[PDB]
């Protein structure tokens, strides 16, 4: 239920600054997610899966 | 490259200026101003003249006392030898009187000396409150240093005075010594259970840092506008110029907000004297309120907790 | 007994109180220059909506100032003032791009206040900021050189001129500004000390800030003997818009 | 007005605001419908 | 919103790095490159610092984990991890909000010299702050370094890192006698009278008593002639505290620079060089 | 009912930036508050502890 | 009182609503984390089970 | 007194409502935590129930 | 603002406030429901 | 005289004052009534 | 036994300041005064008087 | 006079480009946590 | 499936100094991602893979 | 096939010193990296222990 001039929302907000915004946040969001899901049990790294390769020489 | 407006390139003289006449009452000031070529490079070339009344030549006669009787039983206990009060200076001090003498006054051969020293300089010092109460009157100004003053001031009586007679006894206070007073620092720290766990001596901490950051910053902010004559803070305040716009900016832009020429050193005067503000209450309250800071920081909640990975059987228990 | 509350639990939350009030105070100190705020909110109120932030602006105090020389406000209504500049993009928040030659814009890195049209005075009551031919008492520290006869180099090593009379500040003892009689059009401009190094050995005074060609747009004094605080501050921006302005290179960026 | 806008320029953002508020507040409701499927914590 | 004298100033140009990219404000703050840079560093640092104090030491169940302001804890690895990287969960963290720290301090004070471009004045401010920035590496990065683990560092915790303060002063039994910390203390203490004196006189000048008019330089001058004999001057006494804070700084970074590096023992005994000279 | 007439006294942008800001922000709060408490769904072995296999 | 709206005369409507809207958010952080630093914490109170026990 | 009044002609009723109020949050804030820090403390009393101990 | 103004938003922001403390009095009566604290 | 209100001004804005302040009181009043019959402190 | 030209001192001391100065006295005085007295034996929050209600759950 | 300098055209061109832009980049997020729901799931 | 106007994000970013930004963060990209994998089990420095050179003296 | 074009939008002289400051500290790094690792080439004591020849 998008309403027909949400577009008129760059009237009020600054393209160029609303994009470096997005980008800036994301960046830092997908690295803080990495960064916890990788110190949790969900770690896909050190789960010697397929298999562990300290341990392998 | 630019000049940084750190020494000054080509000093300019012109006959030593004798000062602001003061009223009917003070005394003529005293000395033959001279002028230091080197103090020149840095800052103002001329010595002197200074004003001497009967305020600061009785503040100057206790201190003399004082820091005669200090060097005194310095020199006498390495026995007259002056070579070995040299090899030791940074080690001797004049001790506070045993305990077992309270707040009675101490006999001259132990602690009769400290207590005479701390006497004298305590008097000295608050004649000396007077005299910079006494200098900013006569010249029409307001009294904030002498306000400053007094804040450190009552740090200085709460060390050495205050608490000591709130606990009782002389012991108490601090040797007047280099080393010495460092011991007195440490231990005092140690006998009530970790001072880092007081919140004052925190609140002191960040006061004094606070003091380092805002003397940085406005220090370094006035030569990046004196260009502007941004240093001429007098005019700056009452006509603002670019100078003052272009400092203000600089922080604005910088950090999001912005004080004025003036009001920056409203934050500096502030910083500055809450440094020994929470300083005294912090030393007041330990002892006297509170034994232990760290279990003081324990029962309310503060001190962070650690895995064990060392612990040790108490001897005592066992 | 035993009690949770204890009297250094007692005093420091005393001293929060004492601490969040004076940084209140602070914060109303701190508006009395510059407030209320330029803002796009202000402008589509029609001025209703004044922008100022927490706390409000405090009540009004006066500087007497001597010599009879009036009284200032603070804060104070200030007259807008025009901006020579065009916005860069109409979105906010962008910069702005000087009008014309920026050297003699009179905007950015060269903008300034208009302060007042007057002499800052001694104690005594002088023009502070006088040259050297009027205040005769002053002659040049033994040890370090007569700036008087040294020449002025301008950013690219050209001669911009001759060190034709020293200022000098009457109240603090220091040189304030060179006085530069510039080859190009034999004016005399002053030179703010804060721009000038000094290569003893050459007797050359070097500016960095701009050419020897610029040396021709320093803003001119009405009276030769004496500097009103608005030509102070002229003069200091028209050095300063150089910093920014004097060569292509200085706009930025690295990389 | 005191922010500029006129009466209609009110409305017409009132009914944009309010129709992508109650929007996200839907949202809000099914991600607390599917934790609570998954995990109730009450 | 902008100072009621700030538009005339808001020129474009003056970046170091980015150019029209970056080139705007976001209210009172400018960006550009390093805001932009700067920005990310900061948020990710404080996020990073939020989740370790989410898991704790021993992870979220425990009952070490605490979000108690006073107690939270991100601590530097194992000394057995030396110059290498440690699991997120055994210090890395730590490890990688230390880097986010040195990026966002340093993106600080570059986009602080991207200001003073565009404003056209002197760069001390920025220069002044490379000393605070050089005693965080010192602490963090050159005092690790030299001694072969990043685990010297101190642990990100607003009480804890006051305990690695006082171990790492008492491994030297009597930390006070550090030449270099005594010097430096001179200056912290010394920088805090001078501010005092400073912010006392011209507030003093500008707001004289009832009456009176504002006074003058020659007051200034005049009023410590009359307390001390000596007035350094409104410029000079600016240049003297700029000195001293930097001082202050500069002695912190080489009294704990020199505090296993360079010396190993009792800081008392290190003054047994001057007990020990052939004079006495 | 005149409910819309706070777009007169408030700011429209100024709301909007506030709300986004204000939103991310309690967000992420939330998610780590969650998190540090038994709720946790990434340290709960649930559906099973992938570090167990290897 | 009848004449109560004239407050409105007295204090900036526009200000009073923001200071409204900015006290009662924190207020009702502080308060949500007073109640989860007390008994009365309803996240691990393991209710209506240990979702760590679980697993 | 009936000329009680004319305190509004010396001090300001804008400022001095926004200082009562101010005045009141906090002393309101303040009581608040000095009875939570005493034996009238009513959220970790363990009444009616203690919540942790019911899981 | 003028006279008519300030009744006009005092009407609205009274209501307004009265809703605010509707949903406050409901969230205390769904939080003492499920955990009485007193 | 010193503030800008008239004498009409300060009767009027005295009036509203002591009755919302004796209101507040009021409701002060009932709270720590409750507040007895639920803890009595002394 | 008071004076009758008492009423003259507001021709030499501000009356505003003064006002304001007693308000903001007597208010931390007040302060003071009761958390004095809570740090002595006329304790009245923490004294089990007329019950412990920690005692009481 | 809008307050982003934008004519209404371009608003609509701009959130044209920006709403498509958006749904590509949010159509990989739902393709990498669908592949990382098969490779381990968390729920 | 892209936008065949995608080419006028260049009207709004300007390209050049894109670029710049775009390299420098990758430099640091690859050296966190480094760094990360480094701490992990995949670490293929100290694994003693193919032999242990410290145990060879 | 335009690539050569970069130099005229970036600064062909400070891309060069951006390059030297740039690798001299990366090979610093990198040695630093393989130092402290079982790779260390130093304390390897090959092809000998010079001071267990002590
Ligand atoms: C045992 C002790 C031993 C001590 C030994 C000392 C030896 C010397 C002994 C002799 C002492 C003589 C003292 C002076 C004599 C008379 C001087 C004089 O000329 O008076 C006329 C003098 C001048 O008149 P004027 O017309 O104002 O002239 C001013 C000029 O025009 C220019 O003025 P201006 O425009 O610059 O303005 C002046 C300045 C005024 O500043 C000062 O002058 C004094 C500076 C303070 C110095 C003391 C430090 C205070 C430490 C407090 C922290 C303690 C922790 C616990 C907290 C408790 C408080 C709750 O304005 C401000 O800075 C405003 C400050 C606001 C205070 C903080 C704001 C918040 C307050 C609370 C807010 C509400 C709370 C709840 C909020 C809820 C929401 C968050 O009268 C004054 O108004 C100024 C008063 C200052 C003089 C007395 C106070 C300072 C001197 C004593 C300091 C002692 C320090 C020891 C502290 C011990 C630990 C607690
Ligand atoms: C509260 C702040 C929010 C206020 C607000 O409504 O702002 C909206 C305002 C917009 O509203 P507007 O329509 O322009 O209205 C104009 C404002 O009303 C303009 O009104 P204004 O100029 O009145 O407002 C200034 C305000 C706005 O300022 C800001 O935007 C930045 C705020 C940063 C606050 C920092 C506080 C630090 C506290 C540290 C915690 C420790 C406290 C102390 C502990 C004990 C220490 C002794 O800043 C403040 O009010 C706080 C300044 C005072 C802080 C005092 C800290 C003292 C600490 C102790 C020091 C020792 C003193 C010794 C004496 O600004 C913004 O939207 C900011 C946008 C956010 C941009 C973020 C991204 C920036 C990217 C580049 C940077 C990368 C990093
Ligand atoms: C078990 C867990 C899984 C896993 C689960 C997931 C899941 C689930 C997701 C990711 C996502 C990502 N993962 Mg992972 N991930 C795993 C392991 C890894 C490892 C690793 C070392 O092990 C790495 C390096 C990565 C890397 C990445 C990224 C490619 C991506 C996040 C990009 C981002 O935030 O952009 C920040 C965003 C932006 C900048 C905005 C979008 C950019 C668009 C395309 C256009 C911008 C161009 C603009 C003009 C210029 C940009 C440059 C600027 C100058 C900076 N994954 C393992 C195997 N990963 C996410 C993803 O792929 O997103 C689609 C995602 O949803
Ligand atoms: C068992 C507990 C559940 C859980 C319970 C909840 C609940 C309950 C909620 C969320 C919500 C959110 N969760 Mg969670 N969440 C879980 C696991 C995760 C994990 C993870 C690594 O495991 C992540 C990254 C997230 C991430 C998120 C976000 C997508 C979202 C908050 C956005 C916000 O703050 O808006 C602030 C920003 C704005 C308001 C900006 C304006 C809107 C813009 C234009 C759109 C932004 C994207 C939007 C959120 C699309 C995502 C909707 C999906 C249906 C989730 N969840 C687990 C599995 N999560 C919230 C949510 O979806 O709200 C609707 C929410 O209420
Ligand atoms: C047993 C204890 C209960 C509990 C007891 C209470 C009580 C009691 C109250 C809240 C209130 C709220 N709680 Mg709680 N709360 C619980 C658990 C949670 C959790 C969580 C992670 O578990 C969260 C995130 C929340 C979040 C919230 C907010 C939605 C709300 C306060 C917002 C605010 O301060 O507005 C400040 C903002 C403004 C004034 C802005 C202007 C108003 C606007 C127009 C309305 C905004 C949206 C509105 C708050 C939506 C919800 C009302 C419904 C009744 C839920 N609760 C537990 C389970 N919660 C309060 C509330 O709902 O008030 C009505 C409240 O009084
Ligand atoms: C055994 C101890 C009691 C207790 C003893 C008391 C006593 C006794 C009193 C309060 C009062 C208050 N308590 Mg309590 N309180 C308890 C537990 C709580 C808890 C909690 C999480 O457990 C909370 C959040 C509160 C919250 C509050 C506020 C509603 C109120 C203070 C408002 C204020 O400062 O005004 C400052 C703000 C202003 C002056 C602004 C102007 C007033 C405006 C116009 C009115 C705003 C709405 C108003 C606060 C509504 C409440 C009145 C009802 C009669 C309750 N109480 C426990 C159960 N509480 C006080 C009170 O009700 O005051 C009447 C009071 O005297
Ligand atoms: C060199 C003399 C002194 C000095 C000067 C100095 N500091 C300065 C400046 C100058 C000239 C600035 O221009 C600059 C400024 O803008 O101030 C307003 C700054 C500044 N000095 C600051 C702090 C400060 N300076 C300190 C010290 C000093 N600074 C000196 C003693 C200290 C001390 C002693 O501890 C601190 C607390 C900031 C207010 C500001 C720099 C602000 C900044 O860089 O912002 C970007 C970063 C953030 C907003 C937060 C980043 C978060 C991280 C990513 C994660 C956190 C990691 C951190 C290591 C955790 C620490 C946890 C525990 C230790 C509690
Ligand atoms: C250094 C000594 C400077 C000096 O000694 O200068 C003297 C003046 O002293 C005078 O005013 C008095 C000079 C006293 C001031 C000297 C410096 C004091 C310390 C200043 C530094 C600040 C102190 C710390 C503050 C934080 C020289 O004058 P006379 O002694 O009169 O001799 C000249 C005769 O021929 C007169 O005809
Ligand atoms: C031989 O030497 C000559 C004469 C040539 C001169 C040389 C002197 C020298 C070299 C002196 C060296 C001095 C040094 C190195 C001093 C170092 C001092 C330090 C570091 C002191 C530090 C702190 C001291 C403090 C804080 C002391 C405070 C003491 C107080 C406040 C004591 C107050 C006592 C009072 C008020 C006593 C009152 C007595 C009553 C009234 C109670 O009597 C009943
Ligand atoms: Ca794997
Ligand atoms: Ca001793
Ligand atoms: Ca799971
Ligand atoms: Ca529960
Ligand atoms: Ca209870
Ligand atoms: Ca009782
Ligand atoms: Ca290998
Ligand atoms: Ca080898
Ligand atoms: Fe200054």
């Amino acid at each position: 239920t998008m309403n027909a001039n949400l577009y008129k929302i760059w009237l009020i907000l600054d393209p160029r600054r609303v994009l470096v915004s997005i980008v800036a946040f994301q960046i830092v969001l997908g690295l803080l997610i990495h960064m916890i899901v990788l110190s949790t049990d969900l770690n896909w790294l050190d789960d010697n899966i397929p298999v562990s390769y300290q341990a392998l020489g | 490259p630019e000049y940084q407006n750190i020494f000054t390139a080509v000093q300019v003289r012109a006959p030593a200026y004798p000062g602001v006449p003061l009223p009917k009452g003070n005394l003529p000031r005293i000395g033959r101003p001279i002028f230091s070529y080197w103090l020149g490079k840095i800052g103002d070339a001329q010595i002197g003249p200074i004003y001497l009344g009967l305020t600061g030549t009785l503040s100057i006669f206790f201190g003399l006392v004082a820091i005669s009787i200090i060097g005194f039983n310095m020199l006498a206990s390495v026995h007259w030898d002056v070579f070995q009060f040299l090899k030791h200076f940074f080690w001797l001090g004049l001790e506070p009187p045993p305990p077992q003498y309270g707040l009675r006054i101490p006999p001259l051969s132990e602690g009769g000396w400290w207590l005479m020293a701390g006497l004298f300089l305590t008097l000295s010092i608050l004649l000396w409150w007077v005299r910079t109460y006494k200098r900013a009157e006569a010249l029409g100004m307001s009294q904030h240093l002498s306000w400053a003053f007094a804040a450190a001031i009552f740090f200085y009586l709460v060390l050495g005075f205050i608490r000591p007679v709130m606990m009782g006894s002389w012991a108490k206070a601090v040797p007047f010594g280099i080393f010495p007073h460092l011991d007195w620092t440490a231990a005092f720290s140690i006998r009530y259970g970790n001072l880092y766990y007081n919140p004052f001596h925190m609140l002191s901490i960040a006061f004094l840092y606070g003091s380092a950051l805002l003397f940085a910053m406005h220090g370094a902010t006035i030569l990046s506008v004196s260009r502007f004559g941004g240093d001429r803070e007098i005019d700056q305040i009452t006509h603002r110029g670019t100078a003052a716009e272009r400092a203000a900016l600089f922080w604005r832009w910088t950090m999001g907000f912005n004080v004025t020429m003036e009001s920056i050193h409203r934050w500096a005067w502030w910083c500055a004297v809450l440094t020994v503000i929470t300083a005294g209450i912090g030393i007041l309250l330990s002892g006297t309120v509170v034994d232990n800071w760290y279990l003081w920081a324990v029962k309310h909640g503060m001190a962070p907790a650690y895995p064990e990975v060392v612990t040790a059987v108490n001897p005592y228990e066992t | 007994i035993t009690h949770y509350i204890d009297a250094a639990q007692i005093t420091i939350w005393a001293f929060w109180l004492f601490f969040f009030g004076l940084i209140i105070y602070l914060r109303r100190e701190d508006k009395r220059e510059g407030y209320p705020l330029d803002s796009d909110r202000t402008e589509r109120s029609g001025g209703r909506v004044k922008v100022v932030g927490f706390p409000d602006l405090p009540d009004p105090k006066t500087f007497v100032l001597p010599h009879n020389g009036g009284t200032v406000v603070a804060p104070r209504v200030e007259a807008p003032v025009a901006v020579n500049a065009t916005p860069f993009s109409p979105a906010p928040g962008s910069p702005l791009v000087p009008n014309g030659d920026p050297m003699l814009s009179g905007f950015g890195p060269a903008a300034s206040p208009d302060r007042p049209k007057h002499c800052d005075l001694t104690f005594e009551g002088l023009p502070k900021i006088v040259p050297m031919r009027v205040a005769k008492e002053f002659s040049i520290a033994e040890g370090d050189p007569d700036p008087r006869g040294m020449t002025v180099v301008g950013l690219d090593g050209e001669v911009a001129g001759t060190v034709s009379d020293v200022w000098v500040d009457r109240s603090e003892p220091q040189i304030r500004y060179l006085e530069v009689e510039v080859a190009a059009n034999k004016k005399k401009v002053l030179l703010p000390i804060g721009f000038s190094r000094f290569d003893k050995k050459a007797r050359k005074v070097k500016v960095d800030a701009i050419k020897a060609a610029h040396f021709a747009n320093v803003p001119t004094l009405s009276n030769p003997d004496q500097v009103t605080l608005y030509e102070e501050d002229k003069v200091c921006a028209y050095y300063a818009g150089g910093k920014l302005y004097a060569t292509a290179e200085r706009a930025g960026p690295l990389l | 007005s005191l922010t500029g806008l006129t009466d209609d320029e009110a409305k017409e953002f009132h009914a944009i605001f309010m129709q992508s508020m109650y929007a996200w507040f839907g949202l809000v409701v099914i991600a607390h419908l599917l934790a609570w499927l998954y995990r109730p914590w009450l | 919103a902008m100072l009621s004298f700030e538009k005339k100033y808001r020129v474009r140009g003056g970046t170091l790095i980015g150019g029209d990219l970056f080139d705007f404000w976001v209210g009172p703050f400018y960006v550009g490159f390093f805001g932009v840079v700067g920005f990310c560093f900061t948020l990710l640092g404080v996020l990073l610092i939020v989740w370790g104090a989410t898991i704790g030491p021993t992870g979220p169940t425990s009952d070490l984990q605490t979000y108690n302001l006073w107690r939270i804890s991100i601590a530097p690895p194992d000394l057995s991890y030396g110059l290498r990287m440690a699991p997120l969960t055994e210090g890395g963290l730590w490890q990688i909000i230390t880097i986010c720290a040195a990026g966002a301090f340093i993106s600080w004070a570059l986009r602080e010299v991207e200001i003073c471009r565009k404003l056209g004045i002197g760069f001390h401010v920025p220069f002044a702050f490379s000393f605070a920035i050089g005693a965080y590496l010192v602490l963090v990065f050159v005092r690790p370094l030299l001694m072969g683990a990043w685990g010297h560092g101190f642990p990100y915790g607003i009480l804890s890192h006051l305990d690695w303060v006082s171990n790492v002063g008492y491994q030297f039994l009597h930390f006070h006698y550090n030449p270099a910390h005594m010097l430096a203390i001179s200056f912290f203490f010394t920088n805090c009278l001078a501010l005092s004196m400073h912010g006392s006189l011209i507030l003093s000048v500008t707001n004289p008593q009832k009456g009176e008019p504002v006074k003058t330089s020659e007051h200034e001058n005049t009023f410590f002639r009359d307390i001390v004999g000596y007035s350094i001057g409104a410029l000079a006494i600016h240049r003297l505290g700029l000195f001293l804070a930097l001082s202050a700084a500069f002695w912190s970074a080489v009294c704990i620079l020199i505090s296993g590096p360079f010396w190993t023992r009792g800081w008392p005994e290190w003054w047994n060089w001057w007990l020990e000279l052939p004079l006495w």
